[PDB]
RNA sequence: UCCGAUAUAGCGUAACGGCUAUCACAUCACGCUUUCACCGUGGAGACCGGGGUUCGACUCCCCGUAUCGGAGCCA
RNA sequence: UUCCUCGUGGCCCAAUGGUCACGGCGUCUGGCUCGAACCAGAAGAUUCCAGGUUCAAGUCCUGGCGGGGAAGCCA
RNA sequence: AAUCCUGGAUGGAACGAC
RNA sequence: GGUGAAAUUCUUGGAUUUAUUGAAGACUAACUACUGCGAAAGCAUUUGCCAAGGACGUUUUCAUUAAUCAAGAACGAAAGUUAGGGGAUCGAAGAUGAUCAGAUACCGUCGUAGUCUUAACCAUAAACUAUGCCGACUAGGGAUCGGGUGGUGUUUUUUUAAUGACCCACUCGGCACCUUACGAGAAAUCAAAGUCUUUGGGUUCUGGGGGGAGUAUGGUCGCAAGGCUGAAACUUAAAGGAAUUG
């Protein structure tokens, strides 16, 4: 039986949406059935920063950071401890954490 | 992996930086700093003439190194070796170009994008290709959460924005262009041409590259290097 | 082959898939101020001393 | 069997009866 | 008085490259990979074995006369990964550590406008 | 006949006149894995044969055998 | 008919004149787990037959049995 | 009275029902 | 290098890597969304050109011309076919390295056809909202896209103006959505799947237990692959749907 409204996705008034590829597992998926996250993370680690600041020239100079979309496919995603499942009723829920 | 290897060798010790010598790279005139870093090369044999193999090199740096502050943080230029005299060697101007990370920290969703590019000349017969780039912005007051455009200010803007840098490069030679870019003018001569239509934060420009040379002319160059 | 000396300051938890290892922070004696995480085999209490053969090194922090 | 390879095993067995059909007419 | 030079680490999966360079790029100096310092051809992307790549070209650049050196750090790319491997900042810290000073670290993982085609199927990597 | 090269542990392979000699495979154990595999540590294992040079020959000189590849050929 | 070749544990296949003979599968016993798979272990040989050479023949030689291949043309 | 800051995961083999 | 681990492979002939150029062809990321357009498939760089189209506004015009549809006709993902062009990635087949009791399967490395384009065919699909089209009515709430109206509203200009972008209020049409059930339904669920035993607004198509069978045959279309149409004999008492507990 229908277990989803939007039936996986987020597709009402298109037909087509121009997939792409998943990172780990490079299956493909549509864009709006895929699972968007983004990982903006500094670039070394809260850790070796004290190093860093320690040896670097240029004193305060930035801490930059990474960016970067990443759509993973639902096996994956799963597999990698996200979204992993909810009780039939919690599945409504539509907002993060 | 390190005695991995069955054959060195299809068929079947002399240190390379005692070879070596160092040269310094000095910046045009454009600039608060000059004395950009170092280069290594071998010695100028008899048949290499180290000077050739060293002319064509390319060079990316920080414009805040170049210019102190740090404002100019992202802003990577690239300097062209084009002339040697006795280890102090020369450089002009190539390029410019932001930061990936500055990149995407600027793009941000629930905000539309938008971005031009022309192919125009100079006074001194240079081609460019100049990349510009702007964000729309929430203006305060503002209570609906994406504020995209349509579509037809974003032509206009684009419209704009070529013809505005096709003005300000015609009359420009190349070094002129360089101090209109340095102080970030153009942003302001984009937002103010601009205002009337729609908000447009983030009106940093882009990388811009060059695509032609005109002929060397050794006194042009050396106009910047006192 | 020298070593460095650390101290525990913190312990974490267990860790390995049989539960036989802990993870802690340390805090080293000479050249103070530094705090590394590392994996330690049998019981351990804080204030405790360690023997890092490397001292530029530490384990995948689980948390 | 799948009704995808239960139809490809079907088509395959119709050219089989085409051509021998075809042998004689 | 400090004289620069660059890092340029590749970070991959199953490797980690460290090559310093000067400032042209041209000119080469201490091209080290993680497969160099162990014997597994699974460990060639470790923290470890990145961590002695650091520590040698450490040794060979200070004994040249470099002191500085800017960071360019670098994925797979293209249409691969496009994120770092294990094994680039624990090189990092390692030359960090050994006595270098630092100076305009960033990423420069090859993003393409929507490239050819990436590997795999429609299906994926089944595993 | 000539030039050059090759013969090394059960297989294969590397070597400087200041060593009865290294390596991965093979085997004997020790390990580690629920087990299978994988993986790791210690061992036992060999300089084609023969003379010569040398404070010292796997290694250098000579000869011989076998193999390779290219040149060659008036009984 | 002639020539050539082969004959090895229940099957396939190997061997330097130098241990009543290598392997692999099969079989049997035990174990894990009910059976396969897997891990440990064992048993099984007049090397087709009859002669000879040799200190020593699975092999070296002759003869015999059987299998296999080639030739069996000119009119 | 001094005082700049952060979160993060890989994975082998495992037939059947008397 | 690639792997869970390895190996095939490339590697003193310099691999991998770094830098600078150059060529080719495909793609059009990040912006990119419970957002848009389109009859559907489907459509994402810029500029220019061509013609079209929906919505809104309208004290404009015609005057019932309309709705749905057998037959009939156009468009019709991908794969595929024919003939040229180009052929960089990826990659059915295939070749290989491993894993495995076996593995011509999953993994890995190569790799033709194809993937792109022009001319012509095919004419299907989970072509799915699995919900025919037209029309009316029936509960609330908010957000949003396009247009429109108003507001001494805010901001921007030349304090000022007109615009433009925001805010408030309202409305027409859209993609949709949250709550509830008065109702409906076998239930899941539904603002349509409601207004249907208190049974009838109009109209087209389709189904009558499961299998055999979308098979056979005959037609017709098609270069072919194949499509559309489409049985029976025989066989069986169960197949099946939604939900409950284990």
């Amino acid at each position: 039986p229908k277990k989803r409204a939007s039936n996986g996705r987020n597709k009402k008034g298109r037909g087509h949406v121009k997939p792409v590829r998943c990172v780990n597992c490079s299956k493909s998926i549509p864009k709006d059935k895929a699972i968007k996250r983004m990982a903006i993370r500094n670039i070394v680690e809260a850790a070796a920063v004290r190093d860093l600041s320690e040896a670097s020239v240029y004193p305060e100079y930035a801490l930059p950071k990474t960016y970067n979309k990443l759509h993973y496919c639902v096996s994956c995603a799963i597999h990698a401890r996200i979204v992993r499942v909810r009780s039939r009723e919690d599945r409504k829920n539509r907002a993060p954490p | 992996a390190v005695g991995k290897n069955k054959r060195l060798s299809k068929g079947k010790v002399v240190d390379p930086f005692t070879r070596k010598e160092w040269f310094d790279i000095k910046a045009p005139s454009t600039f608060e700093n000059r004395n950009v870093g170092k280069t290594l090369v071998n010695k100028s044999t008899g048949l290499k003439s180290a000077s050739d193999a060293l002319k064509g090199r390319v060079v990316e740096v920080c414009l805040a190194d170049l210019q102190g502050s740090e404002d100019h943080s992202f802003r990577k230029i690239k300097l062209r070796v084009d002339e040697v005299q006795g280890k102090n060697l020369l450089t002009n101007f190539h390029g410019m170009d932001f930061t990936t990370d500055k990149l995407r920290s600027m793009v941000r969703k629930w905000q539309t994008l938008i971005e031009a590019n022309v192919t125009v000349k100079t006074s001194d017969d240079y081609v460019l290709r100049i990349f510009a780039i702007a964000f729309t912005r929430k203006q305060a007051n503002q209570v609906k959460r994406h504020s995209y455009a349509q579509s037809s200010h974003i032509r206009a803007i684009r419209k704009v924005i070529s013809e505005i840098l096709t003005k300000e490069v015609q009359g420009s030679t190349l070094a002129q262009l360089t101090s209109k870019l340095i102080p970030e003018v153009i942003n302001k001569e984009i937002e103010n041409a601009t205002k009337d239509i729609f908000p447009l934060q983030n009106i940093h420009v882009r990388k811009v590259k060059l695509l032609k040379q005109p002929k060397f002319d050794v006194g042009a160059l050396m106009a910047l290097h006192g | 082959t020298p070593v460095t000396l650390a101290k525990v300051i913190k312990v974490l938890g267990r860790t390995g898939s049989r539960g036989g290892v802990t993870q802690v922070r340390v805090e080293f004696l000479e050249d103070t101020s530094r705090t590394i995480v590392r994996n330690v085999k049998g019981p351990v209490r804080e204030n405790d001393i360690l023997v890092l053969m490397e001292s530029e090194r530490e384990a995948r922090r689980l948390r | 069997m799948r009704a995808k390879w239960r139809k490809k095993r079907t088509r395959r067995l119709k050219r089989k009866r085409r051509k021998v059909r075809a042998r004689s007419k | 008085s400090q004289v620069f030079g660059v890092a340029r680490i590749y970070a991959s999966f199953n490797d980690t490259f460290v090559h310093v360079t000067d400032l042209s790029g041209k000119e080469t100096i201490a091209r080290v990979t993680g497969g160099m310092k162990v014997k597994a051809d699974r460990d060639e992307s470790s923290p470890y074995a990145a961590m002695l790549a650091a520590q040698d070209v450490a040794a060979k650049c200070k004994e040249v006369g470099i002191t500085a050196v800017h960071v360019k750090i670098r994925a797979t790319g293209g249409t691969r990964t496009k994120t770092p491997g294990p094994g680039g900042q624990a090189a990092l810290r390692a030359l960090a550590r050994s006595g270098l000073r630092i100076g305009r670290i960033e990423d420069v993982t090859p993003v393409p406008s929507d490239s050819t085609r990436k590997k795999g199927g429609r299906r994926g990597r089944r595993l």
